[PDB]
């Protein structure tokens, strides 16, 4: 699961906004409710949040694309 | 019908929106277009016209969406009812039996008879001798020794009833076998039977309080 | 001994000191030097604000917090309301700008 | 939401816009009861509501009533956190030398005037008089 | 049974003193005549105070358990607050 | 007006008075863990802001709220162990109950 | 504030405002009579004396005192030195969701995880506990899981199980020299009522086990737990940050 | 005016070593030095509006009862932290001097009933006198051994208990869904969609007006001894 | 502004 967090220094390398990366991506995980994509252990949404750092398919630029298309849908959805 | 609202209404209506305000009183908060549906002998700016009237005499109002009547105006509503029982339904405004209810007995005639004998006779004089709830009420002149009234209920208990009471004067009504009930203010109730011998007893321990 | 949360002080809105007044950890400020040593912003941010002294800031946290949320709203120290007024009670007008 | 601090000395009319009013008299409590005084440093005129909602005479703790001061007494019954910022003034009937501008070493006072504290200390303590424009 | 009726007594207590207007519930015959003219409904008529305090009365104590827990669940931004400062 | 030491005690379980005497003072030798209550003390308070649940009680049901509160000496948290003696100290002019 | 008995607790300054607007009455009045020039002329002095002890007591040659043969504390210093706002109660603060104990070792653990003695665990998380009772609706009101949390059922152990499952906490030795004195562990509950610690740390903190007492800390937001596994975390500090030599050298 | 003036400040100038002199006689009362300076000044200024000559008297007889007058006022008026009346400070210092004779003539201590019978009041006077004989605690007093700790460190609040967007949230919030359920099938409010906020206090509003308005209706039934039957007779 | 709040004041100190 998760002992260190090594992984996402490697795929982001500043280690500052990794906060900020996971922090954005877990509260859209448990407050939104939207699901994850690394399948569930049963744990809580930090490790969920930077192991889906840990797997490269989650950083700044993914969760502003699909926030960007997310209110795209709702100003092109609203109609 | 709508001759007692308009009558009731001192003909400050018409028929129009004497039906109309039957129909916003008749259902609570209900949409004009219903209004208009049980009234398509109405147009739409008559029967807003009426509602114009009742909003402008301000007896039905909005809640939102709402249309309802005032108190006011129910009580033209109420009077309508009243008058229409008067003249159409006369036997349903009636009434039935009524209790008294309770009648003194000639026990507690003679009671207040050896009661008044005894206080006239001890020298202790008494504010005002009534008849209350077809109760009686020796009630004494100041508030002596913490007491107000020497009562006699109709149930068979004469009581002596005070304020701020002293104990050893109840321990001397409990010397003759008395209940009592204290207050939150000091208010004492005392329960004796009501027997000529309980008058003895009682204004003998009241007559050396 | 451990604490959730106890009763407070009353010229400054902070918890007490001590085991037999049921009373928290004091976090001196030296451990604030320790937690600046890291880019620790957040942990020091809320361990100043939320857990101490804004009277709001932690009722909205102890409310977000039984319901599944973990959110903050900092806010305004209130010892910092105090020192506000405390220097204001001189002839010192100090003030806060736009 | 804010940035920097201003800071700046205090003008007497600023003071007397940060007060609600005028304390008078030294005295405190009611003893008996427990209750502040009409305008001494405990108030509920001047400083607000002592209690939850609750009026110095105690009529207008009506909620229909809340907000409005009362009659007897004239207590606009409103929170309990007011009273912790509303602050209150003292007229002083002479001038008085602020302590921090005379001897914070140096003196503002001291060297604004060029003149030894010594000397301005002379002034102070009524033991020596000075001059106002002597001119000719 | 009549459990529920008193259900909805105690739901329309709860809106009724939950949006500011308080008076109408301490008093009782007024509160009875509120009652009566929104058309709540014990076996097919109007409420009595005698009535009333017999469907009061007539009640079990693990219903009124379940009635007061049911109550407390609109309150409860009031009571986390309330214990929040009481947790000794 | 002043506080008691009565026995009598709002919104509490029978099992924590079961350990009390009549008085309202554990007996001598009553095993006892964090929580229980020795001494019932209560405070009697008017104006008290009351809450919703006796806002309800007191007003569906039948019911008087409490002018009176909590105020009993309880176990400290935590603790556990054996009562083995209590002392009673009285102001002159006071009347005593049955214990002292 | 009336304390615990009849007794009164005031501040000094109460005291000391006091005296200023007594005197400043007396010296209204002293003008009102048309006093001669020595009354007022000391009066004058008294109350620049008043407000200068006021502003502050000690500047003066004698600081005054109230009661007790004991300087008081006027505005002065409130603020100045250890004991004033800024030392006190702005720079470090008593913080909730905290505790302190005793410590021991426990040679079983690794290093990113530290014991912790269940009777805490149950203090310091009311609130997360109460929240999943809440969420799985074991019970329904607040204060029924209050009465389920004290009365101790056999299920909310697996309760704060799963909440300290994930959940890093802090812990500090009191003098916190250098920055590996706040170090970020994952729990292990365990019995008793000491906390476990690894044996690689205890270089770290300057701990030796004759009794030193740690404090423990809650992160509560989403963020304090993140900065607390990324930066925080035991692992991810092995190096001194004074030299590259490492700190987890076997003693 | 001013002849006469000049003159009663030489008088004042005169005795303020008498003023002085009887000042020694209060100093750990709770004041200061000047306090009593000052308020003897003020005895002086109205001992001088009311001296006679004539009586063949030297001054300081005449000067020293308005002395004492200013300081004792003074004292009473002014000491404490609480300005307590004068006259349960003249029944204090009454128990003070009873408590002095009777302490050392029975030896032992005095009890309050020895009070009642030396003095004549009632002992339930005596016991809230002797309640009341007391003076606050500063905060910033140490605690026991020096420890850096102070009174104000342990004072604890109490006041604690029962307290617009989000306000009208928590509302919602508030709902536990039979409330709107019985707020549209009893009063046709509806909760159904997230609506704009301000639709949702607008609502609240209609919901405020819409409880007083049937609360208009409800209270104005209390007039007629009728039955139902005849009022439903237009329904 | 030294680890996160770093950030957060370019941001901030960006916008102004
Ligand atoms: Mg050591
Ligand atoms: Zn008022």
């Amino acid at each position: 699961a998760r002992v260190t967090v090594q992984d996402a220094v490697e795929k982001i390398g500043n280690r500052f906004d990794l906060v900020l990366v996971a922090a954005r991506r877990a509260r859209q995980m448990q407050v939104g409710g939207k699901d994850p994509l690394v399948p569930e252990e049963n744990d809580k949404t930090t490790v969920i949040a930077l192991r889906e750092i840990e797997e490269g398919l989650i950083n700044n630029q993914i969760l502003d694309v699909r926030e960007r298309q997310e209110q795209q849908e709702q100003e092109a959805a609203e109609l | 019908k709508v001759t007692y609202i308009i009558k009731a209404s001192n003909d400050v209506l018409n028929e129009k929106t004497a039906t109309i305000l039957i129909t916003i009183a008749k259902k609570d908060f209900i949409t004009a277009a219903e209004v208009r549906e049980v009234h398509p002998d109405l147009g739409n700016a008559v029967v807003n016209s009426n509602i114009g009237v009742l909003i402008k005499k301000g007896l039905v109002e909005k809640s939102g969406d709402g249309l309802i009547i005032t108190g006011e105006a129910q009580d033209i509503i109420s009077n309508a009812a009243t008058l229409y029982a008067q003249e159409n339904a006369p036997e349903l405004l009636k009434k039935r039996a009524t209790r008294k209810a309770r009648e003194i007995t000639s026990d507690m005639e003679e009671d207040k008879d050896l009661m008044l004998k005894l206080l006239d006779k001890n020298g202790f004089v008494l504010k005002k001798v009534e008849i209350y709830r077809s109760n009686y009420l020796a009630i004494l002149e100041k508030r002596t020794n913490g007491i107000r009234n020497f009562e006699i209920n109709n149930n068979g208990n004469m009581r002596i009833f005070g304020y701020k009471m002293m104990e050893h004067h109840i321990q001397k009504f409990t010397d003759i076998g008395m209940s009592c009930k204290i207050a939150k203010n000091g208010n004492v109730y005392l329960d004796i039977k009501r027997s000529a011998e309980n008058i003895e007893a009682v204004i003998t321990v009241a007559s050396e309080l | 001994h451990a604490r959730s949360t106890g009763s407070y002080s009353l010229v400054t809105q902070q918890p007490l000191g001590g085991k037999a007044q049921f009373g928290g950890q004091r976090f001196g400020e030296m451990e604030v030097w320790a937690l600046e040593a890291y880019g620790a912003a957040y942990t020091l941010q809320e361990m100043l604000t939320v857990k101490s002294d804004d009277v709001n800031g932690r009722t909205k946290m102890y409310k977000n917090i039984v319901d599944g949320n973990h959110q903050m709203e900092p806010g305004m120290p209130e010892s910092f309301n105090v020192l506000l007024k405390e220097i204001r009670s001189l002839g010192i007008n100090i003030e806060l700008e736009d | 939401e804010f940035d920097a601090i201003k800071i700046a000395l205090a003008s007497p009319d600023m003071i007397r816009s940060w007060s609600f009013g005028e304390v008078k008299k030294p005295e405190t409590i009611n003893y008996r009861t427990f209750k502040p005084e009409r305008d001494g440093l405990f108030c509920a005129r001047i400083f607000g509501p002592v209690k939850d909602y609750e009026c110095l005479c105690g009529k207008y703790k009506r909620l229909k009533h809340r907000g409005v001061i009362c009659e007897k007494c004239g207590v606009e019954v409103t929170q309990t956190k007011v009273r912790r910022e509303r602050m209150g003034h003292i007229e002083l009937a002479s001038p008085t030398a602020h302590i921090w501008f005379l001897k914070s070493l140096p003196s503002r006072i001291g060297l604004l005037l060029d003149m030894p504290l010594r000397d301005i200390e002379r002034v102070l303590y009524f033991e020596s008089y000075v001059v106002i424009e002597g001119g000719m | 049974k009549n459990i529920d009726t008193v259900r909805e007594i105690i739901t329309v207590a709860s809106i009724l003193i939950k949006f500011s207007r308080e008076d109408i519930v301490e008093n009782r015959a007024n509160f009875i005549a509120f009652l009566n003219e929104i058309g709540v409904t014990h076996e097919g008529r109007k409420l009595n105070q005698n009535s009333f305090r017999k469907i009061v009365s007539e009640l079990t104590q693990e219903d009124k358990k379940t009635l007061i827990d049911e109550f407390n669940e609109g309150f409860e931004g009031v009571y986390r607050y309330l214990e929040m400062y009481t947790n000794k | 007006g002043p506080e008691e030491i009565t026995a009598d005690i709002p919104n509490v379980g029978e099992a924590a008075l079961s350990k009390l005497d009549e008085s309202g003072i554990v007996y001598i030798g009553a095993e006892v863990t964090g929580g229980d209550i020795l001494v019932g003390k209560v405070t009697p308070k008017g104006e008290t802001q009351l809450t919703p649940e006796e806002k309800l009680l007191r007003a569906i049901f039948g019911e008087k709220a409490s002018d009176v509160k909590d105020s009993s000496l309880r176990v400290p948290n935590g603790v556990s162990g054996t009562v083995i003696d209590v002392q009673v100290f009285t102001r002159d002019g006071v009347e005593k109950d049955k214990r002292a | 504030v009336p304390l615990d008995g009849g007794r009164f607790a005031t501040s000094d300054l109460n005291d000391l405002y006091r005296r200023v607007i007594n005197r400043n009455n007396r010296l209204k009045r002293l003008l009102d009579l048309a006093a001669p020039d020595i009354i007022v002329r000391n009066e004058k002095r008294m109350l620049q004396e008043a407000v200068d002890a006021l502003l502050d007591n000690g500047r003066r040659g004698r600081a005054i005192t109230g009661s007790n043969k004991r300087p008081l504390k006027s505005l002065a210093d409130m603020i100045k030195g250890k004991q004033g706002r800024f030392r006190q109660n702005l720079l470090g603060k008593r913080v909730d969701y905290s505790g302190r104990s005793v410590i021991t070792v426990g040679p079983y653990l690794r290093l990113h995880q530290c014991g912790l003695p269940k009777k805490m665990a149950l203090e310091l998380f009311k609130p997360f506990i109460y929240g999943k009772l809440e969420l799985r609706g074991l019970a329904t009101t607040i204060k029924a899981a209050k009465k389920m949390v004290e009365r101790e059922e056999a299920v909310v152990w697996d309760i704060l199980d799963e909440v300290i499952r994930e959940h890093p906490v802090l812990l500090n030795r009191a003098p916190t020299l250098h920055r590996l004195g706040i170090q970020a562990f994952e729990p292990v509950l365990i019995e008793g009522k000491a906390i476990q610690l690894h044996p690689l740390v205890c270089a770290a903190y300057n701990a030796d086990f004759d009794g030193d007492q740690m404090a423990v800390h809650v992160p509560l937001t989403l963020e304090a737990q993140l900065e607390a596994r990324a930066l925080m975390m035991s692992t991810n500090n092995i190096l001194s940050p004074a030299n590259g030599e490492p700190i987890i050298v076997p003693s | 005016e001013a002849k006469a003036r000049r003159a009663k400040k030489e008088m004042v100038e005169a005795n303020l070593r008498l003023v002085i002199s009887i000042a020694k006689k209060y100093t750990n009362r709770g004041l200061q030095f000047l306090d009593l300076i000052q308020e003897g000044n003020i005895g002086l200024m109205k001992a001088v509006d009311k001296f006679e000559y004539r009586r063949g008297y030297k001054f300081s007889t005449y000067a020293t009862w308005w002395i004492r007058q200013a300081i004792t006022r003074s004292i009473a008026d002014q000491a404490r932290t609480i300005r307590i009346p004068v006259h349960m400070i003249e029944t204090i210092n009454k128990l003070n001097r009873i408590s002095r004779q009777m302490l050392q003539e029975m030896g032992r201590e005095p009890t309050p009933e020895e009070l009642a019978e030396r003095m004549l009041m009632p002992e339930d006077k005596i016991r809230k006198v002797l309640k009341i004989a007391k003076e606050p605690i500063s905060m910033e007093t140490p605690i026991g051994d020096d420890e850096d700790s102070h009174l104000g460190d342990f004072i604890e609040d109490t006041t604690l208990e029962l307290p617009l967007r989000a306000a009208t949230h928590d509302v919602l919030a508030g709902l536990t869904a039979r409330e709107a359920k019985v707020l549209r099938m009893r009063f046709g409010i509806d909760m159904n969609t997230d609506y704009t906020l301000e639709e949702v206090g607008k609502q609240f509003d209609v919901t405020r007006e819409r409880i007083r308005q049937i609360e208009a209706k409800a209270l104005r039934k209390l007039r007629h001894p009728s039955r139902s039957e005849v009022l439903r007779s237009f329904l | 502004p030294a680890g996160t709040g770093y950030a957060y004041h370019q941001d901030r100190m960006r916008r102004r």
